[PDB]
RNA sequence: GCUUGACGAUCAUAGAGCGUUGGAACCACCUGAUCCCUUCCCGAACUCAGAAGUGAAACGACGCAUCGCCGAUGGUAGUGUGGGGUCUCCCCAUGUGAGAGUAGGUCAUCGUCAAGC
RNA sequence: CAACGGAUAAAAGGUACUCCGGGGAUAACAGGCUGAUACCGCCCAAGAGUUCAUAUCGACGGCGGUGUUUGGCACCUCGA
RNA sequence: CCUAAAGAGUAACGGAGGAGUACGAAGGUGCGCUCAGACCGGUCGGAAAUCGGUCGCAGAGUAUAAAGGCAAAAGCGCGC
RNA sequence: ACCAAACCGAUGCAAACUCCGAAUACCCAGAAGUGCCGAGCAUGGGAGACACACGGCGGGUGCUAACGUCCGUCGUGAAAAGGGAAACAACCCAGACCGCCAGCUAAGGUCCCAAAGUUGUGGUUAAGUGGUAAACGAUGUGGGAAGGCUUAGACAGCUA
């Protein structure tokens, strides 16, 4: 054998769900890529990740053209 | 002749189907066409599957007649079981005098042993396809079409704009730029 | 209006799901039977624990 | 026998088998038809095996098809050996049949010459089959 | 309300293809390279000064389902809970329920402002 | 410091001359489970048998039985 | 990356591949621009050099494995 | 008369393919009731344990072999007696505070051993099948939907 190997997970995925409230610098998706864009409220760091900038609750729209998926923070 | 009774359906789902086949000999169907909202319902097993083995089932228009309701209707599509190989479900389609109809018809081969490729050259025939797929107002409607192979020699090919259909008939898929074979002529094996 | 419940199978071995419903209608023991409303929230418990229960109505 | 000219993998999980073939249990090209009616797998030997014994019973005009094709490389361990250490290495190829799954084909020849020769087939085969028509639909 | 521009809403039922049509204004092509500005060369593109010509091209409007795109009803597959069998796989009760295909739709619908009636 | 949470700045072997504490937490023998393999049956029948498939055999393939060999596992026994 | 059972995590002497670097510009910014490929025509090349036209929509590219991304291109060029 | 990329149509397959796409499970919020009178959280005192086993479901490995092995998720044993499965940790029913020569039920049962139907109605089996078994083979027997011939003489027999 020759194949026992790989590394360690990574623990990317959604984290705040679809209404919930936000505080600011809140992060909401670990990301390889951008699978979801940053909406109204939403910053991007240089590992894609997405977090809040201001406080309200995740939004989450499919919208624009390119059919792409935006992350944005409303008020309440 | 072409002629079946059928009740109307009010119980649906997985579960109610299941003992329709299972408990009572009956088929789920389903009418749908025209100018109407369509409706669901059921038939013999036994009453369907003999009318099938007519050669003109599915190329006949039909007299259905739901409850004390006679109309006009086709046969569209039909779901078998995959091993044991009985139907399991129909749908029906509403026919209407003026209204161009889409259904399957079979062919018909004659005269295969008179075919030039095969008394003189000695070669077999094939039938790429045995049935063609037309459109047509229901008044006009075949129930076969017919082709000949008399004048066919040794490695010559059949396509859908060699065979010719009665007037009225349209062949569906000549419109659509692409004559698929029907027939050939070719070598032996051994 | 109300409902009677009676509870005619053992709690022992089911899904602590089923047991959170048994015991969310206020019952304890077998044959045991309780007064509930007829409310959409306590349907729920009753429904999922049907094959534990016995609803007379 | 059959098998891929080249594959992306060496190897395969054992997997499992479930389901009826609502996929190609029609007689899609011939006239008459083998089709298995219970659930196995065909190992590439009992294929060739069956088509040999098929063809030579016509062994005038006809034309043959087949259905299956063995993509699925299976392992086996060696004798005498512990386990572990590895998977094993590939010893021949199989095909997944699931119930109502045409097998072969043939056309130009009598109902009667394709019932006795496809009899001759299913005596090789390691499942149950049955003897098929062509309809419309 | 009728026509043309700029900015949006929404991202194919809104796209593509074929055909007819628009110059009073608007826009586009158009004339020249003196002056700002430009080509790893070229006023081709960017830029400036314009008013001889045209709607050819481009753009817009209008028709057509051939393609593309949407897409039922019903059935089938799978599946949570409880129980069975001949237990590699299935069935029953209850809840849920596709993908594909079929009938069939589609040549979009809106908002703000400025110019011509 | 890769033996990559890195014993020390600094380190290889033999024991059939051996010894102690423990283990059926773990091998060798026998038992158990399994039956790939082994052995014994049966199904199909191209073919051999001058002709003739089945007097006698029987290719390519398929289905079982027995625990009966080579194995797999490590459930019992290392205060025998 | 799969196993991994549509949140995270999840083992085997399970199935497959890489790393122990590089770059003072391969970083910042402003401005500007779109690939691969096909066909036709064109001197030595002729299948493939540079060129002109049409189609093309990312089948190219990304310093380096694979996965996830890339039109405000995250791809390409120039000045500071 | 050989081969033939590419293209068109028909037709299958994929853990490391996806134009699609559930049920469940996970987060979040608002509500009625129940909670054994608490369930949650935080901070301290004391631990034990870090050899697990089988059964079901989803998988890798093995031969979809093992009372094999390695994971996920439930239940039981471990640390759970009582009744049933002949006997039988892990299967089914059910969780033992004590006493009673009282009653009703669960799983499983009702000819005798041995408590309770030689109970009632309609059928099937002739194999002690029940109370072990595959490809394959057979005028066993019951039921059902249909066919080829035939009083212009069908099939078996007899008289030339
Ligand atoms: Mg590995
Ligand atoms: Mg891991
Ligand atoms: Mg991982
Ligand atoms: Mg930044
Ligand atoms: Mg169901
Ligand atoms: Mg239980
Ligand atoms: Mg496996
Ligand atoms: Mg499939
Ligand atoms: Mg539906
Ligand atoms: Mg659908
Ligand atoms: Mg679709
Ligand atoms: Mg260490
Ligand atoms: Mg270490
Ligand atoms: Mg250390
Ligand atoms: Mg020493
Ligand atoms: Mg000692
Ligand atoms: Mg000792
Ligand atoms: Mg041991
Ligand atoms: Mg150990
Ligand atoms: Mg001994
Ligand atoms: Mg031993
Ligand atoms: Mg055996
Ligand atoms: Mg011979
Ligand atoms: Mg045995
Ligand atoms: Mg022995
Ligand atoms: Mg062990
Ligand atoms: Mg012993
Ligand atoms: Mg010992
Ligand atoms: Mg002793
Ligand atoms: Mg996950
Ligand atoms: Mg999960
Ligand atoms: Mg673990
Ligand atoms: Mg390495
Ligand atoms: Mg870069
Ligand atoms: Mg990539
Ligand atoms: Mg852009
Ligand atoms: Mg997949
Ligand atoms: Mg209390
Ligand atoms: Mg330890
Ligand atoms: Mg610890
Ligand atoms: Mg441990
Ligand atoms: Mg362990
Ligand atoms: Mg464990
Ligand atoms: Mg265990
Ligand atoms: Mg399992
Ligand atoms: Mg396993
Ligand atoms: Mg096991
Ligand atoms: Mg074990
Ligand atoms: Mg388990
Ligand atoms: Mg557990
Ligand atoms: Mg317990
Ligand atoms: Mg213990
Ligand atoms: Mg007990
Ligand atoms: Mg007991
Ligand atoms: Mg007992
Ligand atoms: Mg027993
Ligand atoms: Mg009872
Ligand atoms: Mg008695
Ligand atoms: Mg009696
Ligand atoms: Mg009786
Ligand atoms: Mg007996
Ligand atoms: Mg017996």
């Amino acid at each position: 054998t020759r194949n026992g190997r790989d590394s360690e997970s990574k623990r990317l995925g959604v984290k705040l769900f679809g209404g919930q409230a936000v505080k600011a610098g809140n992060i909401l998706v670990r990301q390889r890529g951008t699978k979801f864009h940053a909406g109204y409220g939403v910053g991007l760091g240089k590992d894609h990740t997405l977090f809040a900038k201001v406080d309200g609750v995740v939004k989450f729209e499919t919208k624009g053209a390119f059919g792409r998926k935006y992350v944005s923070i409303v008020a309440a | 002749d072409f002629i079946l009774n059928a009740q109307v359906r009010s119980d649906l789902g997985k579960g109610a189907s299941r003992r329709l086949r299972r408990n009572a000999g009956l088929v789920p169907a389903v009418v749908y066409g025209g100018d109407k909202e369509p409706q669901s319902v059921t038939l013999e097993l036994r009453e369907i599957a003999k009318l099938l083995e007519n050669e003109a089932a599915f190329s006949h228009v039909i007299a259905l007649n739901v409850g004390g309701a006679k109309e006009t209707v086709l046969i569209k599509a039909l779901q078998r079981h995959p091993a044991k190989g009985f139907v399991m479900h129909a749908d029906f389609l509403r026919v209407v005098a003026d209204h161009k109809l889409t259904a399957h018809v079979p062919l018909h081969f004659i005269n295969e042993e008179v075919a030039v490729g095969v008394k003189q050259a000695g070669g077999e025939i094939s039938h790429t396809i045995s049935e063609v797929e037309v459109s047509c107002l229901p008044k006009d409607l075949p129930e076969f079409i017919e082709v000949d192979m008399a004048k066919v020699e040794l490695g010559q090919i059949v396509h859908l704009s060699d065979l010719k259909a009665p007037k009225g008939v349209e062949l569906v898929q000549l419109a659509h730029g692409n004559d698929l074979a029907v027939a050939n002529i070719h070598a032996s094996r051994v | 209006a109300t409902v009677k419940v009676t509870l005619v199978k053992s709690l022992n071995g089911r899904l602590a799901n089923h047991k959170a419903c048994v015991k969310g209608l206020g019952l304890r023991r077998i044959n045991h039977t309780v007064e509930v409303q007829d409310t959409p929230e306590n349907r729920g418990m009753i429904n999922k624990a049907y094959y534990l229960l016995r609803v007379e109505g | 026998m059959l098998q891929p000219k080249r594959t992306k993998f060496r190897k395969q999980m054992t997997g499992h088998n479930r389901g009826l073939a609502h996929r190609g249990s029609k007689v899609s090209f011939g006239e008459y038809a083998l089709k298995a009616t219970s659930r196995g797998r065909l190992t590439a030997r009992q294929i060739e095996s069956a088509r040999r014994a098929l063809t030579r019973h016509v062994k005038r005009g006809g034309k043959i098809w087949i259905r299956v094709f063995p993509d699925k490389p299976v392992t086996k361990k060696p004798l005498e050996v512990r386990m572990g250490k590895g998977k094993g290495g590939v010893e021949y190829w199989v095909a997944q049949i699931q119930p109502g799954k045409v097998l072969y084909e043939i056309e130009g020849v009598s109902e009667e010459l394709a019932r006795e020769a496809f009899a001759l087939a299913a005596a090789k085969l390691p499942l149950a089959t049955s003897f098929v028509k062509r309809t419309v639909m």
